[PDB]
């Protein structure tokens, strides 16, 4: 069984300018575990990035968070990139501010 | 605790 | 209603990149409070949840039990996997995955509900414990080679030992000790957000349990927040039925 990651990228807190926070990708929905996923901040990997412990759900899907603290800014731009042996090539999803 | 785990 | 007590194990083969990788969770409903990774240097099971920085107190060995076991069962497994393979007739070249899924379901007063065990291979069904607690169904042909070395070893009987004994009161114990995190009901922070293109989204923040009904479309699958909770949005009135809302709300723009 193979089973292509559902991604969402998204803050911990309504974002504010100028006030700490975290930046999130949840991965979800994906078969086998081995999973690439990089937070990009204009283009460039983040440091230091942290995960979630492996779990999965009843469908034997597995599913990851991936977290950074940041604190956002009007022009700064943030994605998730993830790779997997279901795509092809990786896919970029952008933060958007509003979902 | 966990529980035993058993070879397949 | 109910609580459970769920612990989740995920076993795979890495070939060319060194022994397979074995990694447990435990749950007590939504919150995860327990983890274990081989690949760790000298790798312990550690706590995740506030109260299981308190259970040395109780149990100074809890700590040393729980590695102890998990270092067996990734040794286990990691010969799991090979047998599994030889029993699908496949090359030592290929990755491969076990996962286990077993726990508890209690009702109110301590009883158990429903108690289970079972595995998957590549992802799918492979073997799982009969609602009986005393016999198992394998979901193929492959996997009849483990009914009947599980069968005739009695494993069984030591499933329902523990799913019926242990694990039952390892929840109990967990729900009191734990119970500031566990037993509480955080209802959602509600509220609507406006973006013309026009799209309404209402927002569900910060809400535990996980379960919530949002209706107004989009829908998004609930996600956690990161901090042991979780959120979800919709984009007229936007309804929310959570368990920590006394009542469904109603919201408008």
């Amino acid at each position: 069984i193979q089973r292509t990651p559902k991604i969402q990228v998204y803050s911990r807190h309504p974002a504010e300018n100028g006030k700490s926070n975290f930046l999130n990708c949840y991965v979800s929905g994906f078969h086998p575990s081995d999973i690439e996923v990089d937070l990009l901040k204009n283009g460039e990997r983040i440091e230091k990035v942290e995960h979630s412990d492996l779990s999965f759900s009843k469908d034997w899907s597995f599913y990851l968070l991936y977290y950074t603290e940041f604190t956002p800014t009007e022009k700064d731009e943030y994605a998730c990139r993830v790779n997997h042996v279901t795509l092809s090539q990786p896919k970029i999803v952008k933060w958007d501010r509003d979902m | 605790d966990f529980a035993n785990t058993f070879l397949p | 209603g109910f609580h459970s007590l769920r612990y989740f194990y995920t076993a795979w083969s890495r070939p060319g990149s060194g022994e397979p990788r074995f990694v447990a969770v435990g749950y007590v409903d939504d919150t995860q409070f327990v983890r274990f990774d081989s690949d760790n240097a000298s790798p312990r099971a550690e706590p995740r949840a506030p109260w299981m920085d308190l259970v040395e107190q109780q149990d100074p060995q809890y700590w040393d039990r729980n590695t102890r076991n998990a270092r067996d069962a990734a040794q286990t497994y990691r010969v799991g996997l090979d047998n599994v393979r030889g029993y699908y007739n496949q090359s030592e070249a290929g990755s491969h995955t076990i996962q286990r899924m077993y726990g508890c379901d209690v009702g109110p007063h301590g009883r158990l509900l429903r108690g289970y065990d079972q595995l998957a291979y590549d992802g799918a069904d492979y073997i799982a414990l009969n609602e009986d607690l005393r016999s198992w169904t394998a979901a193929d042909l492959a996997a009849q080679n483990t009914r009947r070395k599980w069968e005739e070893a009695g494993y069984a009987e030591r499933d329902r030992a523990y799913l019926e004994g242990e694990c039952v009161e390892w929840l109990l114990k967990h729900l009191e000790n734990g119970r500031e995190t566990l037993l509480r009901a955080d209802p959602p922070k509600t509220h609507i957000t406006h973006h013309p293109i026009v799209t309404l989204r209402c927002w569900a923040l910060g809400f535990y349990p996980e379960e919530i009904t949002l209706t107004w479309m989009e829908l998004v699958e609930t996600r956690p927040d990161g901090n042991g909770a979780f959120q979800k949005w919709a984009a007229y009135t936007c309804h929310v039925q959570h368990e920590g809302l006394p009542q469904p709300l109603t919201l408008r723009w």
